[PDB]
């Protein structure tokens, strides 16, 4: 570390690029010291092995897919729906194939006939087939893949007509992968789709009996149960969680959300659009919070409780007092085993800053972090969590990440599946920070225990001392 | 809550009473969920033959397919060439999914790039992406070759790969002699295996088409071997092992075994092993070319026969006893090398295992699926074992393939109760294993949700899954296995008989109820 | 009753209502059975720590041992020599059991004769049995060598094998030049592995003791390998494989791999392969001798060192990562051959697999048993995997062995909850897995009755068995597997992680109960 | 396939032997008193298939008794090789009230050889009582060394038995006694007589009926005895006892109260049957439940010993199962018709299964026993065809050479024979263990037997033995 040594690193790594790429990538790498440091949310340079996905991944994979009692159509060729089937652990309670459908792959399996004639009448026949074979579904979304927009199909027309014919909520989503620069625009497109086609359904219904403690978890996709480990705390504090967007979410939960008193935003990146909308149209305020680690979770519980009355603030301190011996035993056991270890992170749009406090609660240091698709308001929030002279990388290339790791030599890397086996072969412990490496939850006090044992089990695993044969 | 000495992950954490009460309250308060009796009623209905009839009338809706798209197969093919970077011209979301899909199956790095075609390119084409993309890829990852395929957005907008690459070389973005073979791989035609055939034929033409005057069939004394879409490391290894044992000269054209199995020794190796460009240039000089998976190598066959003038032998995939016999005798005839004693012995040890295990295998009823060549080889071996392949499903199969399989079934008493399904998927197959229950499924990881569905009806209706195929995501290192040759047949047999005995052991483990048949010796 | 189109065997035939009623009538009428409440109460008692205390106080009673008797090992050792007939001097019932025992493990013929000593030979000795037995055996089965061990009857009455064999040659029953090595193998001393050590030492003395004056250590430039009692074909195969990769001249002394794996090609081969007599004669000329399982080759060690003058290296069984490394580095030092790139890569691929699977293996608790060398190598590898070998049982283990294993445990945090038991049996182990429940057992087929017992207490108390060891009777062809070297470590690794994952899939397969964690990807 | 041809087969094979062995083995090979010798010592070094007397007593007779604990007394070997090897099925809670598949042993060490194991035996009885309180009796099965070192297991049994008010049975079945498993049967029968059978001689509280019967000599291999008992009770009889298959000590003790003993395995259980007629007046008769012809014949003969109501129910049972076994023959006889079988088993089945093969149109061209006596061969003469091959205590060499010439379509024998003939290309079925299948007794067992003979004889694997380039 030296700021001088980190900046020399960046210069050297960039010397492999042709000039046009070098000048662009230079703007996406920076050393930490609000705004005027790094740019983001720009197009990826071709041929450099970005880790980013597409808008369809951002709409179908993250926002809509988790909704459990709807059927989501991957509309287009057979590819996107198959590669994304059950790849994200957005957990749910249901009877799959009967009343819930999250881990299934529904698709229109486009053939050349569909590219030439169009897919709109196939979509209509497909909607009828869905209704006969899955009668308990409570709504249908149509997740456009790349060809739908290019060929001039009109899924809006099919949605309106079939929706009126069957008295069904059918949501057209133009999340074609060529739109935008990453999964980020997929969040936006999906947010607007919820707004235009689902969120207003009960605008004019007042049957729901509201309480002053009504709340909704916005932007928790329940990876490994994260949202369940968050809901339990909020409700132990005296709140009523009317909805969960989108982890373990039902359509009715979403339709009920305009009735709550406060919107709790975990993932700002994916859900800030719909939260700002509900503040404009319904007057519902929203606030950001962080349930990673005891420090942040306690800070969040007290900040949320301050929005209500003394009874909620009292129950807040009761919840804090209850779990205190639990997370203090976690720290006592695992912090000595992880103290002073250095971590490099590369994830999507929220976790590269949100988990830093949980690492610091175990005496670990985040010497580098970065996002696939974050915007500049995300980096603004990142300047504060990260220490000075740490390395920041937006839309890092495969080449850059390897070179950064070779020089910095972190004790642990936390990133995605496309990165995991690269760094394990270099002998650096790796934890998946998307899928939690099939573990978790990591949210809340119950999630911190799992987080801690997971970081320790991998960082201190005996396999890491064996990489080099004793004869070389 | 957690006890720090025995931390619980999601299972069984959420079975704690407080989580169960919280989940019950969420459902009752806000989910407006159908009543459990209605859910049970609809589930039971989805197991009936009435539902199955409706299921098989589907024309527009596909549910849980058993196939992927072309460029996935193009990537795998390109990965098998030395120091080659697979490059998919089009939108970048595809490449993220391609790499992840193979990451999860091989548990290895998977290198592949995109040229990130976006909204603007739909109106004016992806020419500039290819120019900057090839140059960036070349300089950054330093491959000796870039093998270009396409995503469906670039197919729909009609980008001329050939011209874009020629212009990239004309404008100086990459050197003129730098190898850039290419193939159009539309996701809306065929499947992943078609992408493999298209990519391979494209690489073949690139290194051969305009150089044929120099070639003499047989002058290098080798036999070309084209593996096709192949995801078991043991299958590449077993072929090269048998041919070496015979002393046959060979060229394995597309050989990813090294890149998909690098050691963890402290360094990441982006490239390793693989077919050299020279082996491709020199392939027309082979005695002949053998297609290990002919039913998805049609385009390649027409090129090697039409341009290389090789007389490609009519050979099935070398799976099971008969077809491994015929493969080795064809290789012996072409090369003039006798089948050595070591392979004759190995054949007899497979036959020996068949005699040792035939009483537990006999009459066992299987539902299975996968790619066309794999499926027919499995069907053949099952009949040789005296098993009944009752439900044979190939989503990406065709009519001519089905005729071939049907004639294979008709040549055996053990095919009397079998039906071959093409164009059908795993939701169709779910119905078949409810209405005409087999003893086991042989399929990929997606099969696990069918087993779960059968168990929900009742333990006596559960159909256990046996994981053979692609992809396998929920077990570790099965990609190291072998399914070809005698070696692969010995592995399949052992997997089959022991799955049968493991299930028998489960059903007879009940103390004083069923453990009279809980035999120590089987 | 039977339906001719679906014939039921014992399971599930006897679950038919008419059989069920008939079995209840039998019990109630004539069995005078304890009531089910008393049976339940006694079962629950046998699961407690109070029962375990009384269980461990046993001095005279053994229940479900994990060992066999000496001559079983002598037969297996003898089988490893070219055209050698194993011959057990004593009573014939033993040989019937030895053959059947190995029959069921290897699923192969097992050829061995007896000289059928009876009541009258128990009073006057079996000298006439030896004379006629050797002459009949040589004439009838045409062995090149007859290797003689003993039955406990023959040991108790004190037959002098050397005298009887010498008298047989004196009186012309077999030629004086015909090799008849012998060893006393009393069943009431040690175990089956002791009989292997005794039989081998007896054969080594027969071929070298008289001839040492012309021998020069190192002159043939080979290394002798002594495998010990070994029931995995892959373990012979992997040692010869690695040594040939290194280019190391070697001699495997006792090599039954061919005789235990003949092809089924229309003829029965009584003999096949094996260590030649010429190789045993030349063995003192090797550079050195390596014992693959030193804890049951003590007698062989003393003869090799005291007579051949080889400085046998102190090496553990080559199991796991560290001890395979040490094996190869010692072989390199002795032979002067470098460890080749192919073995370095194989080591790296095992380490890669360890990194891929470490999160599911970490902290997994195991109860295990077997022979001393096998057990300590499984313990070693388990620690290398980050697992906890909490119950370590070796019925035929000794105090110095236990000391060695305890030190191995003390060198790892993953051994802090482990205990090594010697002289304990599988009824002792049943108590340990109830009172200090592990996640799995690693053991032979006798462990299936422990899993049944644990399941009867409850599904949450079941401890599944992973079959690694000898004998394995209830699955097919596991005798083909490998447990030594990197290849055996890769196989064990894969079996362990996937047993963990199969168990997880079962516990999360319940629809709307536990299948929130029924992940496609693991 | 001609008297002369078999005759010269026999002399040809015998030319390999030394003269002593040659002269002996000629007396044990014959083409069907005056024909063959049996129950003689095995010639040394010829690879007999025979076991020992301990196998005959512990493995066969005593081991199946499910609520007793049987001690393999001696070194660890015998009890371990014999643990759960024979499929004598039973209903029980193993380890608490039933013990069949467990291995209890005194694990003799050198201290026990030099000083005697009698104090170790008494200590081990106390430990059995502590840890297995629901056992209803203990037997001590002597391995080879017990008699050789001069132990007195009888004294320990009588003393401990009286001390604990427990049935403790000393069995001197040491493997050096006799010439085969056969003497183990006799020793075991005599131990039942001397220590168990007479316990309730002065007991009058059992409620008898005129139809009380006992199944003697059925060890419930794969459920055999269960598929026989059901037929007898459908015929109106009451099966008070089953010896030893799924048998309990109380059933044994109640056997003296029955009206008729039904002997399946004559060889192993005739001794105790003779005794019960001598002492209790209970008559006994042999029967055969292999195949529909023999089962129908056996049912009618057994019913004839009773009254018209039993004979009425006999014809009802026969009419009930008629469509079931006729469906079996319709399906499987055309698949097995004319196929030739060679058998080599123990003391009963080499003759008893012949009628079942013939019910499927199959021809038994060779058969023989490990340990039969002359009275077994007398009964075999009537069951076997003319000019077929008989072999007593066949050697491994002889059996292989006989098969090489005869070329049977199928062989039925034991585990030590199975993998030899499979490698030679000849379908093989285990006729001890039923190849982990069965039951084969009764009508329900005939269905399984036919299915098993067909699955193996006609398996596709048998046409694949020769490589196509060879
Ligand atoms: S939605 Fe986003 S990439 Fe906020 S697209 Fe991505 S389940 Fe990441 S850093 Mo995968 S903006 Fe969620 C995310 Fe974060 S799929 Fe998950 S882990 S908190
Ligand atoms: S008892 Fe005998 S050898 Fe009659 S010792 Fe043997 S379970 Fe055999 S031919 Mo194994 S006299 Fe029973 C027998 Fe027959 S063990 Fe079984 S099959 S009908
Ligand atoms: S960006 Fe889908 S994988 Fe592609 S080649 Fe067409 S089927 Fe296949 Fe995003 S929406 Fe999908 S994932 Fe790509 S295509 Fe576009
Ligand atoms: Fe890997
Ligand atoms: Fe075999």
């Amino acid at each position: 570390m030296s700021r001088e040594e980190v900046e020399s690193l960046i210069q050297e790594v960039l010397e492999v690029y042709p000039e046009k790429a070098r000048k662009d990538r230079n703007k996406h790498l920076a050393v930490n010291d609000s705004k005027k440091c790094i740019i983001s949310n720009k197009k990826s340079q071709p041929g450099l092995m970005t880790i980013r996905g597409c808008a369809y991944a951002g709409s179908k994979g993250v926002v809509w897919g988790p909704i459990k009692d709807m059927i989501h159509i991957s509309h287009g060729p057979v590819g996107c729906g198959q590669y994304s089937r059950a790849g994200r652990r957005n957990y749910y309670i249901g009877t799959t194939g009967v009343n819930a459908f999250v881990t299934m792959n529904f698709t229109s399996d486009f053939q050349e006939k569909d590219i030439v004639f169009g897919g709109d009448k196939k979509l209509a026949k497909l909607i009828d087939e869905v209704e006969t074979l899955f009668p308990l579904n409570k709504g249908i979304s149509v997740q456009s893949e790349c060809p739908i927009g290019l060929i001039g199909d009109d899924i809006e027309s099919v949605s309106k007509v079939k929706g009126a014919e069957l008295s069904k909520t059918i949501v057209p989503v133009r999340c074609e992968g060529f739109r935008g620069v990453s999964q980020s625009l997929g969040h936006h497109i999906a947010n607007d789709a919820v707004r235009d086609w689902v969120l207003g359904k009960r605008d004019e219904d007042t049957t729901f009996a509201s309480t002053p403690y009504d709340v909704a978890i916005i932007g928790d996709y329940n990876i490994g149960g994260d949202a369940w480990s968050s809901r339990i705390l909020l409700e132990e504090m005296g709140l009523r969680c009317v909805a969960q967007w989108s982890g373990d979410g039902s359509i009715s939960e979403i339709e009920l959300t305009p009735k709550v008193k406060l919107n709790l935003v975990h993932c700002y990146r994916s859900m800030n659009y719909i939260s700002r909308h509900m503040e404009e149209k319904y007057g519902i305020p929203w606030m950001e919070y962080n349930f990673f680690g005891p420090t942040k979770t306690i800070e969040s519980l007290r900040a949320i409780a301050a929005k209500f009355d003394e009874s909620i603030q009292k129950k807040c301190e009761e919840v804090i007092a209850k779990y205190k011996p639990e997370w203090e035993a976690v720290v006592a056991k695992y912090r000595p085993r992880l103290e002073g270890k250095r971590v490099m992170l590369y994830i999507g749009g929220l976790r590269p800053r949100h988990v830093i406090g949980a690492y610091e609660d175990l005496g670990m240091e985040v010497v580098g972090t970065g996002y696939e698709f974050a915007h500049n308001d995300d980096y603004d929030r990142t300047m504060k969590e990260m220490g000075d002279s740490t390395l920041l990388y937006d839309d890092v290339t495969g080449y850059e990440f390897e070179e950064f790791v070779k020089r910095i030599k972190p004790d642990l890397i936390g990133s995605g599946i496309k990165e995991k086996f690269i760094f394990q072969k270099m002998g650096i412990p790796f934890r998946e920070m998307h899928s939690w490496d099939y573990s978790g939850p990591y949210h809340g006090f119950d999630g911190f225990a799992i987080f801690a044992r997971d970081m320790d089990m991998t960082l201190n695993n005996p396999c890491w001392k064996k990489l080099q044969a004793p004869w070389e | 809550s957690q006890q720090v000495d025995k931390i619980k992950a999601s299972y069984p954490l959420f079975l704690d009473q407080d989580y169960k009460d919280m989940l019950a309250k969420k459902r009752d308060g806000f989910e407006e969920k159908y009543p459990q009796d209605k859910i049970d009623e609809v589930f039971q209905w989805t197991t009936t033959k009435e539902y199955q009839e409706l299921n098989f009338q589907r024309e527009a809706l596909t549910v849980n397919p058993a196939k992927a798209c072309q460029p996935l197969g193009a990537v795998l093919c390109a990965l098998g060439f030395e120091k080659t970077m697979p490059y998919v011209h089009g939108s970048q979301g595809c490449v993220a999914y391609f790499r992840s899909y193979f990451n999860r199956h091989f548990r290895e790095p998977v290198s592949c790039v995109s040229d990130s075609m976006t909204e603007d390119a739909a109106v004016f084409g992806g020419q500039q992406n290819m120019k900057d993309g090839l140059q960036n890829c070349k300089a950054t990852y330093k491959p000796d070759m870039i093998a270009v395929s396409t995503t469906c957005m670039a197919e729909v907008i009609g980008d001329d790969l050939n011209a874009f690459i020629n212009n990239s070389k004309k404008e100086g973005f990459i050197p003129d002699e730098f190898p850039v073979p290419f193939a159009h791989t539309p996701a809306f035609v065929g499947s992943h295996v078609t992408g493999w055939d298209n990519m391979f034929e494209g690489i073949a033409r690139y290194f051969t088409l305009k150089s044929m005057d120099d070639k003499v069939v047989g002058s290098n004394k080798k036999i070309n071997i084209v593996p096709g879409f192949e995801t078991y490391l043991g299958n590449f290894r077993v072929i090269k092992r048998m041919l070496s044992e015979m002393g046959v000269g060979y060229s394995l054209l597309s050989d990813p075994e090294e890149v998909l199995d690098t050691p963890a020794d402290g360094q990441f190796r982006m490239y390793a092993g693989g077919t050299t460009q020279e082996e491709m240039k020199d392939a027309p000089n082979a005695l002949n070319t053998v297609l290990l998976q002919p039913w998805h190598l049609e385009k390649t066959k027409k090129f090697v026969e039409g341009t290389w003038k090789h007389e490609v032998p009519k050979l099935n995939i070398p799976m099971g006893l008969d077809w491994t016999d015929e493969f080795l005798m064809k290789v012996s005839e072409i090369s003039g090398q006798p089948i050595p004693a070591s392979l004759t012995k190995e054949r007899g040890r497979l036959v020996d295992m068949m005699t040792d295990s035939h009483t537990w295998l006999h009459g066992k009823r299987f539902a299975l699926w996968g790619d066309p060549d794999f499926v027919m080889g499995l069907v053949k071996f099952l009949l040789e074992l005296g098993c009944e392949p009752v439900h044979i499903l190939c989503h990406n199969g065709n009519k001519r393939w089905k005729k071939a399989v049907d004639a294979i079934l008709a040549a055996s008493p053990y095919g009397k109760n079998a039906t071959v399904y093409i164009g059908k998927d795993l939701w169709h197959l779910r119905s078949l294993v409810f209405t005409d229950k087999p003893d086991f499924m042989i399929g990929n990881s997606y099969g696990k949700f069918i087993q779960r569905d059968t168990l929900h009806k009742g333990k006596e209706f559960e159909v256990p899954l046996i994981r053979i195929g692609f992809p396998i995501f929920d077990r570790h290192h099965l990609h190291r296995s072998t399914t070809l040759g005698y070696e692969g047949a010995m592995q399949i047999l052992t997997t089959l008989v022991n799955s049968i005995l493991e299930r028998l052991d489960e059903e007879t483990r009940g103390m004083q109820a069923t453990d009279y048949n809980h035999d120590l010796v089987r």
